[PDB]
RNA sequence: AUAGGUUUGGUCCUAGCCUUUCUAUUAGCUCUUAGUAAGAUUACACAUGCAAGCAUCCCCGUUCCAGUGAGUUCACCCUCUAAAUCACCAGAUCAAAAGGGACAAGCAUCAAGCACGCAGCAAUGCAGCUCAAAACGCUUAGCCUAGCCACACCCCCACGGGAAACAGCAGU
């Protein structure tokens, strides 16, 4: 069995469940939290569970942590404009913290879908190329069109080896 | 079955087995009810429930035992010591 | 004026008539199978899951629109008489711009005679399949749609399968789509297999065709036999709605046709098997009295 | 804005100040180990210009990218001392705090 | 490869197999190999008639317009294809080849009649 | 891996080796036909033939294509901005150089490198910078394949020298 408590945290399927994708302005996220205190339990469990998801969904945002530095836990987002967003997280569950950060700085589902539409624009079905980029390597694959010679030999009429004989 | 003669051992074992029958609950009479993870002594068995028509993808002894039981669809991976009795 | 197939009242009537058999709607598909997943649900959770399945079934049952047969295309863009004889094969030029809707794409054909005409509807569908391959559609028309194979499907009682194949292969306004749907409706009526399409998205189309062709006799007979009296009343009302000037409609307007009276009025007037319809209604009345008191 | 440095904003800890008007900051980023899929701190060293020379070893600092490097390695400049070493002021309440203890009770105002 | 000079060109990259020519209309840097890298693929051309006696041609007209605006040149076969499609005027060489074919056909008709 | 054989007088466990599967090269024996794909072992040396012209002279091209993998974190993203195309322009496209970040395998019996930093307009001052979270070093390898990087006989380069160059096609 996978090592560590809650090994589900170390599965791509789990790290893809993160619903928080920050706006392009968010650049740093500092998580101050206390390793003890029944009020800091929400921040502790947020760091334990959701920080992997946030970082996976946001590979360019610098996420840093700080244990037992201030009396109360809190998040602080440094944005590209110089603004700093302080989010108190005391008494809030990890789910509540995730929802709050999603509301204040996360990208809306509509914007995420717009990005996905931009992405799907690329793979034009009608393009022909290697299977990595295109659905079909050649027009031969389309039924009705003259088949690839490698599987169905072409007529001697079309083959150039005998067009040469007709030339002669 | 222990015996000096092979046929005697066969008789002994196949007569003593019928008095030691288990009953194996089969989901829909074709597969186990849930995934089973166990480690008997040094033999790890990981059995996965599978849908109808999936077949028996198991160690050959497990395939034989599943045919005997009445299990038709299941996956099974054996790890560690693969001592047949274990 | 007459009501369109997509009118709200028509949609409500057809949806009620189709039924909502969840088991049939979600019959286990014979496809690649993954192991089932299990959940522990209270009674409230089970009811909520059932209602979500009901919503999914309604979305899946959303009926295809009924479209009139598409007009043939014979537009010619340019007669470049100079090109006559320069080649002996048509050139089919397709606009493969991603954003353009498939019914606005420009698919032109340069003929050997030099004519640059718009592509026929058949060529349009063919090229659109070639360059935007849809799932379940084939370029060369499947042979299943030949009359003998269609009859084989009907004999096996696979009308839903035939309709699904037709919908996937052809467009709603396609000549082949129209012909195959009408043939399937004709076979279903002839052999009295109306129950096949119930709880499927094609029941509404079948009912609409029957009403438009004024042959609701068999469907009403089957509904009465299956004691779907509300559905029969709705069907008779829809028939009168779509034929306001019909004699049955006029009789209903005159008399107090507000229930089984509607079915009686239709059986009397504009029903080709009115005697059989009233015999079945008598049988149903006997059934009702067999448990009323 | 149109700066040629990759990291516009970074946050780190000062690990040395033996250079004139320059603070050495240790910026740690979570990096996903592809095999274990666990996140580990990966640390990198930045040179941040500091005119005031106020940065002290152990301070947590915020660094903003210069328009262009002012030296071979000095790409960033100190923009704020997020947590002065041992003089932390709780951003939430604003009172000075030592660890999880309020030096001045928030009730004092 | 740091290509000294050059410019974009909308041309027909050849694929298929032996005796089965097939073309991908590619907006490719002119100096790049015929079958090499390309900025964007703008459609296809099947020179061999299909079962329906058609030479299918796909043209991503929007992207072709975009690349013409960006300054891509047009290879002569692509110009001829667009002329046939009517997106462009018939190429002067298309017209002149048609006329030459007509004259040759007239000469052969005269020879056949003089028999 | 659905596993199998093999330690012992015998059993259990641990463990190595090997078998079964799928590719590619070579060899042995053997072989009828047609279509298609692919094809020196070597960065050793090369006979011979051909591979770059066009065009009313100027210009343009011969820097492309094609070739090889010797070398090797010049390949990817961002900033800036050359060259080139958009008939002149327009900013658009493309994309050098420069700056920032990322970027192979093995060996730590390669653990220290030896100036590898900063400040100042300069003068000059500070004494610093990298490194067991692997610096410095040695060996190996073309890569992350719509293709990309590097080399073009060697001296990294190529003024110059060694010398007379197929790693263009065919061929030896
Ligand atoms: S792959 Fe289509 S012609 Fe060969
Ligand atoms: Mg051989
Ligand atoms: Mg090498
Ligand atoms: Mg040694
Ligand atoms: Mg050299
Ligand atoms: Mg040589
Ligand atoms: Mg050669
Ligand atoms: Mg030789």
């Amino acid at each position: 069995p996978m090592k560590g408590r809650f090994p589900i945290r170390r599965t791509l399927q789990y790290l893809s469940q993160g619903n928080v994708v920050f706006k392009d302005s968010v650049k740093v996220m500092t998580v101050n939290y206390n390793t003890h205190g029944e009020l800091g339990e929400g921040a502790r469990k947020f760091v334990f569970f959701n920080i992997p998801q946030i970082q996976y969904k946001n590979p360019w945002v610098q996420i840093m942590m700080f244990k037992n530095m201030t009396p109360s836990p809190f998040l602080r987002f440094y944005l590209d404009s110089g603004e700093q967003v302080l989010v108190d997280v005391e008494t809030k569950s990890n789910k509540e913290i995730m929802e709050h950060i999603r509301k204040i700085l996360g990208k809306n589902e509509e914007t995420l879908r717009e990005e996905e539409e931009e992405k799907k624009q690329l793979s034009h079905p009608a393009n022909f190329g290697p299977r990595k980029y295109c659905l079909r390597e050649c027009i031969c694959e389309v039924e009705g069109q003259v088949p690839c010679p490698s599987l169905v030999p072409l007529p001697k009429e079309m083959r150039g080896k005998y067009k040469a004989a007709l030339k002669a | 079955g222990k015996a000096t003669d092979r046929m005697d051992a066969f008789r002994k074992a196949k007569n003593r087995a019928v008095h030691h029958l288990h009953y194996i609950e089969r989901y829909e009479d074709h597969t186990i009810f849930h995934d089973i993870s166990l480690r008997f002594k040094r033999t790890h068995i990981k059995m996965k429930k599978q849908p109808k028509g999936y077949g028996l993808r198991c160690h050959r002894a497990i395939i034989t035992i599943c045919r005997l039981i009445g299990i038709k669809d299941m996956y099974a991976k054996v790890s560690g010591s693969i001592n047949m009795l274990s | 004026k007459k009501p369109t197939f997509m009118d709200e009242e028509v949609q409500s009537i057809l949806t009620k008539m189709t039924g909502l058999n969840l088991q049939k709607t979600f019959k286990p598909a014979i496809q690649e199978l993954k192991p089932p997943t299990y959940k522990l649900m209270t009674q409230a959770q089970l009811e909520e899951a059932t209602r979500q399945a009901v919503e999914a079934a309604k979305v899946r049952l959303k009926m295809p629109p009924v479209l009139e047969e598409r007009v043939p295309i014979n537009d010619v863009l340019a007669e470049d008489k100079i090109l006559e004889g320069t080649e002996t094969t048509k050139y089919v030029f397709t606009d493969i711009s991603y954003s353009i809707p498939h019914r606005e794409r420009f698919i032109v054909v340069r003929e050997p005679s030099g004519t640059l005409r718009k592509a026929s509807w058949e060529e349009r569908d063919r090229m659109i399949q070639v360059y935007f391959p849809k799932e379940g559609r084939k370029i060369l028309t499947p042979i299943i749609f030949k009359e003998e194979n269609l009859r084989t499907m009907y004999s096996q009682d696979r009308h839903v399968d035939v309709l699904n194949l037709c919908f996937a292969q052809f467009e709603p306004d396609s000549t082949e789509y129209i012909k195959v749907h009408h043939k399937t409706y004709e076979d279903i009526d002839k052999r009295g297999k109306y129950d096949l399409l119930r709880s499927t998205r094609y029941f509404g189309g079948m009912v609409w065709y029957f009403v438009n062709n004024k042959k609701i006799d068999g469907l009403l007979i089957d509904q009465i036999q299956r004691d779907l009296i509300d559905d029969a009343t709705n069907l008779v009302q829809l028939y009168h709605v779509l034929h306001p000037d019909g004699q049955s409609a006029q009789g209903a307007k005159d008399q107090a046709a507000e229930g089984i009276n509607l079915i009686k009025v239709f059986a009397k007037t504009e029903a080709q098997k009115g005697a059989y319809i009233e015999l079945t209604l008598q049988t149903y009345q006997e059934a009702l009295s067999r448990h009323s008191a | 804005v149109r700066s040629s440095v990759h990291a516009r904003w970074i946050v780190g800890k000062v690990i040395g100040t033996k250079m004139q008007k320059t603070a050495k900051v240790r910026v740690t980023r979570l990096v996903l180990d592809p095999y274990l899929l666990k996140y580990f701190n990966k640390r990198k060293t930045y040179f941040a210009h500091d005119a005031l020379q106020q940065c002290t070893v152990g301070d947590i600092v915020l660094l903003r990218a210069l328009p262009v490097p002012r030296a071979k390695h000095v790409k960033h400049e100190l923009a704020e001392i997020v947590f002065k070493v041992g003089k932390v002021i709780d951003p939430v309440t604003g009172k000075p705090c030592a660890g999880t203890t309020y030096l001045e009770s928030p009730l004092s105002s | 490869k740091a290509y000294r000079g050059g410019h974009l060109t909308i041309r027909l990259a050849l694929g298929g197999c032996t005796n089965r020519p097939f073309y991908r209309i590619v907006a490719a840097h002119n100096k790049c190999p015929r079958d090499g890298r390309f900025v964007e693929q703008l459609g296809s051309y099947d020179p061999l008639p299909n079962s329906h006696g058609e030479k299918l041609v796909a043209l991503n007209l929007d992207r072709i317009r975009h690349w013409i605006g960006c300054g891509a040149h047009l290879s002569k076969p692509m110009e001829k294809l667009l002329g046939l499609a009517g997106f462009f005027p018939l190429h002067p060489m298309m017209i002149t080849n048609a006329e030459r074919l007509r004259r040759k056909r007239a000469r052969e008709v005269l020879l056949a009649s003089q028999k």
